[PDB]
């Protein structure tokens, strides 16, 4: 089956902008929620942000907020995250990940439910360090 | 942020129970809950979408591990859906230590 | 045989003229149908979820959520406008036909090919096509209309427009019942509404199989398939509109002041004060005689709730609306709710050079006023005092339910037993030609997307499908999928469609409106230089009929 | 002609409705038969002889020894219920129909491909397929039943159930004539059984081909053949199902003391002492007249020895029972002797898309009561003392030979001139239509595997093989085997089963039991996302019928 | 695109993204084609107070 595959995270001079990818496989990536989270080095896992499938609405974590710009483009099947105004706080690993949009009731899945609050797949991840 | 245990340990082949205590309005509401284990260097592995276990019993969530072994001697995350924030939660994580 | 062909192709349309002004239409379609061999030979219980883009919060009218059986057979579907119809005997038909009746359809298979394609291993790949003289093509006519009824113009899958373009018919599909339920929400609504899909009630339950409730013939390369003729009972069509409302029925009131220069401004006057007049209203409380307020034989159109989405079993969809919007002539921004927005590709009017996933989308504004300009409607209060304060009135411009985008009109509905209406008028190319009348006690008056509507029945749909070519492996009691032969399969399809109109009679002293090749439209009907062909769409009821 | 078809493909069930509430059923069934050229073209004469399984002592009941002769040809066998209803019409036949005839039976073979495949000398593996023209088929329609009976349905060999699936058709091989000891043991036994294959009676040898029997058709790939219709004499087949046994046979006691308040903690009294009671018995040494005593016109059902196998010539078989069991409505895992127990394949029933070699499986608990319950039976001796003391009873708790595990019922037969029994219901959908009455001179009184019998004759079965298609090479002074260019043919068999039934009619207040689909069952019916496709057996005598 | 596999969460996907689509919608200012959108030849039922 089909994993995503992180790129661009590497060591930036603080106040600086990069731009991270996220590379889908898979025919169900236009049609999934797409996440954003990050753990820095053995601390507690962090949402970072998320976009659903037509780009309708976005959302971040208020350390975030006013910095980081979710974006994907179906075309080029892929995923991208405009991390502007870099901070020290950003140094850590980012994974991009799939939100379960569809949650089945019965066992064997004859009745199905939309939820939130779940990522399905995670992909290999990227290291982002922000010093001088 | 969730409140979720430092660690557990527990001998080989045995049952644990991660637990998930956050909130009303979040994990301990009608939203869904999810657990994810890894090991420093893994990306997390989505346990519960088979011997694992889930229960979100009420206000609590916990998870019923079982069959200990040397793998799975690793980190446990707690996720869930927070309205009062309106967006994805995490607990501090759990690690477990296999005997 | 082999070597014989079984039909000729024909493409011409006929007018033969009869007596006392009737003109009996004979449109002659013939197509190249290609057809490859089915992904695979069991029929699918498919559902298709969209819950990714539902669950947004305010995104509900995007549902997309349904259960469908997926078939592998084909379906060869010519009920559209532009199978028969070439622009230039549109335009004659519109210009000089009042009124158009649908006759007769037939159809036929011919000159069958049956051909399997054999790729070589050579390290550069190579891959050649022969023929099998003794493969056939599976074709079931379902005369007894023991199929779920699938129009595919409401897709735009129907048969190509252009003679000359060879053309694919479309996979089968129908719907299989399904249970879902969508609680609406809007942008900032707290939480996850209630977005469920149920599974299936079983006493709705229907799986349809052609094998079962068809007769299925096969031909080979040598063999033939007809129809019949089949003779329809839909009602009479009109290429007439109608431009009177309420305001333009009856006797205009009496001027005792007429203009005594030329000028646009030098307006006639009625003279007697509107409360000493004469007549009759429906308004028994106030001495006022008005054009607005007399009393008229009945109501032209109805108002109905715009963009009003209804749930039932199988979740929300649209209220339809049976006429246009008011005033779109004038701007076409403000074409909206009841105005049919066809979109369709390259084999159905869009230029066939043209590249991308971008289809062709045009709104048709229907000629005939029956629609309503919901801004200038208002309520008032039953005391009827001039001029009306601001209690006594709710207008457009008032917040129903605390909403400052949703006014009164969204919600209101004025269809009565007074209410007349006419009928959707055809659309070509892409307009559908005929519908099946559904098989409720109660029917409905008129369908919003065929001018003519089926009392009894109409034909059954065409199928056709490439009979399986087994290799010599094949293991019935493997759970693989079937090892199949790479075979396709094409044949020329003809259709016969059988119209008698009206010829139009001038009425009055002005010319009325026409269809014009004209200097902006000139290369709409005209190949470019490289073969490329458009049809863009035509409107059918130019001339103006009285409407009392 | 090699372009032209010479048949059509049909699967439609009829129902016409004639006089007096009898309906005539034709089930048509239309199939695409697959047959590879035979493995080879001699007959075989083979021994299997499962020595190492039962040389262990206590498998004597798995044994397989015997002596079969196999053929180049194949059987297109269609004696199943299956092949010609699927589960919607046997609904509507089981739901609607009291009773059923066997009227009518024909098949067709039409369409004929013949193609052959050529492998490349190309490294990598590839090869091609082309139509053989002039290749032949031979059918062989064995009219007059020359050839031994093999009916398909014991082995799970029918053509398919599915219209949308080709099918092969079964390898034919008949028995030949064994003999064969085998003398029983139980783990423990000393020593070795004797266990010895005795060769062939000379006297009994039987070789039969179908090249000396049966005119043999060559059909090539724009011929067909046709059997033309057969009638059969078979004695009508009952869907209703009896519940009376001996217990529920004639009038009632009257109670002289009928209860006064609801519930199950009420019953009623006959009132009058035992010994001092009205009636009949059988019992001319006791005054006692009780249900279980009363004279009863005669027997119901009947007691055999249940999984007794007895030996003969050919070896150990089980004792067939015309019966099933009681008590295992209520808790199937007693479903025991008497009840079949069938085992299929994808091709007939089982999930289509299951990945493994074990069949799917079900025991059929027929809805009669004409069973028996042995471990409610006792003897007791003639004086009939009560309560009846340990040496005068022998119950099933009472050992024989010393064997704690066997009881008298094991051993015990009731079979009399007063006995009455019901013949066995239709399994649907792999039980057997059809069977041959057995050629001896005092017929059996009904077949266990089949509802209709055939008094004189029926249906001649149907031999498909591809004809020998040498190559240059060939030599008849050869001893090796036969060199023949890879030809296989996909052909369509067409056919048509006429049934005769009769609508029932209410006799009772209360409705009876139907089948029905509902949430349980109801994707049984149903394919899935990927096309897997099943049929579940369904229970035939579903309403009751008094049996006096 | 069709399901691979047996199971609820095997679901199948029309393809083509929702504005890029094709059919006959009676509404006359938006590109959007859904089953909620797409026209239907008439109404079964209807909603009263």
């Amino acid at each position: 089956e089909g994993q995503l595959a992180e790129s661009g995270g590497d060591l930036v001079k603080p106040g600086g902008s990069l731009r991270l990818s996220c590379v889908a496989s898979g025919s169900t990536f236009r049609n999934s929620h797409m996440t954003w989270v990050r753990q820095a080095p053995g601390k507690g896992l962090q949402w970072v942000a998320n976009i659903d499938s037509g780009a309708f609405t976005t959302d971040y974590v208020d350390a975030v907020r006013g910095r980081f710009t979710v974006s994907r483009d179906n075309a080029r099947n892929t995923m991208y995250l405009q991390m502007n105004s870099l901070r020290a706080e950003d140094t850590a690993v980012y994974y991009c990940a799939t939100m379960k949009t569809s949650y089945c009731i019965d066992e064997n899945c004859f009745s199905f439910q939309a939820g939130r609050g779940v990522f399905d797949k995670w992909g290999q991840g990227t290291l982002v360090t922000v010093s001088s | 942020v969730l409140t979720q245990l430092p660690s557990v340990s527990g001998s080989l082949g045995q049952r644990v129970t991660i637990s998930c205590i956050g909130s009303s309005s979040n994990v301990g509401y009608g939203n869904y809950v999810g657990w994810y284990q890894q090991v420093p260097g893994t990306s997390p592995k989505t346990l519960i979408y088979d011997r694992f276990s889930a229960s979100r019993s009420g206000s609590t969530a916990t998870l019923t591990i079982s069959g200990l072994q040397a793998e799975d001697e690793a980190d446990y995350y707690c996720s869930s859906y927070d309205t009062s924030l309106s967006g994805i939660v995490f607990g501090g994580g759990t690690h477990l230590t296999v005997l | 045989g082999v070597g014989i062909s079984t039909g000729t192709f024909n493409n011409q349309t006929e007018f033969k003229f009869l007596e006392n002004g009737w003109v009996y239409i004979t449109a002659n379609s013939s197509r190249l149908v290609h057809l490859n061999m089915p992904e695979s030979e069991n029929y699918r219980r498919v559902v298709v979820n969209n819950l990714d883009k539902t669950a947004v919060n305010g995104n509900m009218a995007l549902d997309d959520t349904h259960a469908e059986i997926v078939t592998p057979w084909s379906l060869v579907d010519a009920n559209a406008w532009g199978v028969w119809f070439n622009p230039g005997d549109w335009q004659l038909i519109v210009n000089t036909m009042s009124e158009l009746h649908l006759v007769s359809f037939e159809q036929e298979i011919f000159n069958v090919v049956l051909k399997t394609v054999s790729e070589s291993a050579t390290q550069p790949p190579t891959k050649v096509y022969n023929n099998d003289l003794t493969a056939s093509l599976m074709v079931a006519l379902d005369s007894n209309n023991t199929m779920p009824f699938t129009p595919a113009a409401m897709r735009s899958e129907t048969l190509g427009f252009y003679p000359w373009k060879p053309t694919i018919p479309t996979p089968w599909r129908y719907y299989f019942q399904w249970d879902r339920t969508l609680i609406p929400s809007h942008t900032g609504t707290s939480g996850t509404p209630t977005n469920i899909y149920h599974g299936t009630d079983p006493d709705d339950v229907q799986f349809y199989t052609i094998e079962n409730s068809v007769p299925v013939h096969l031909l080979r390369t040598g063999d033939e398939f007809a129809t019949g003729t089949f003779f329809f009972d839909c009602k009479p069509c009109r290429l007439t509109h109608t431009w009177q409302t309420n305001r333009a029925l009856g006797l205009p009131p009496f001027l005792n002041s007429l203009p005594q220069s030329e000028g646009g401004t030098n307006f006639g006057y009625i003279g007697v004060q509107q409360d000493k007049r004469r007549g009759v209203t429906q308004m028994g409380n106030t001495n006022y005689i008005t054009e607005a307020t007399i009393m008229r034989p009945a109501e032209v159109g109805y108002s109905a709730p715009y963009y009003s989405f209804e749930a039932s079993t199988q979740g929300p969809f649209k209220t339809p609306i049976a006429a246009g919007r008011g005033g779109a002539q004038t701007d076409e921004n403000q074409a909206a709710d009841g105005d049919p927005r066809y979109a369709f590709g390259r084999q159905h009017g869009q230029k066939t050079t043209t590249t991308g996933e971008t289809p062709e989308r045009f709104t048709y504004i229907a000629h005939q006023d029956t629609g309503r300009y919901p801004e200038g409607d208002w309520i008032q209060n039953i005391n009827f005092n001039l001029p009306v304060t601001d209690d006594n009135v709710l207008l457009p411009t008032d917040p129903i339910g605390g909403k400052t985008g949703i006014n009164y009109t969204n919600i209101f509905n004025t269809y009565g037993p007074l209410t007349a209406l006419n009928n959707v008028p055809p659309v070509y190319p892409n307009g559908q030609i005929w519908d099946k009348e559904f098989d409720t006690d109660l029917k409905p008056r008129l369908h919003v997307n065929a001018p003519f509507v089926c009392q009894n029945n109409c034909p059954g749909q065409l199928f056709v499908k490439v009979a399986p070519n087994l290799t010599n492996q094949y293991d019935p009691d493997a759970s693989a999928n079937m090892s199949r032969i790479v075979t396709y399969s094409d044949f020329w399809w003809k259709g016969k469609l059988v119209f008698k109109a009206k010829l139009r009679a001038s009425h009055t002293w002005n010319p009325i409106q026409q269809m014009s090749i004209n200097v902006d439209n000139q290369f709409n009907y005209v190949p470019s230089n490289i073969g490329g062909m458009k049809i863009v769409y035509e409107k059918s009821q130019l001339a103006p009929r009285k409407l009392y």
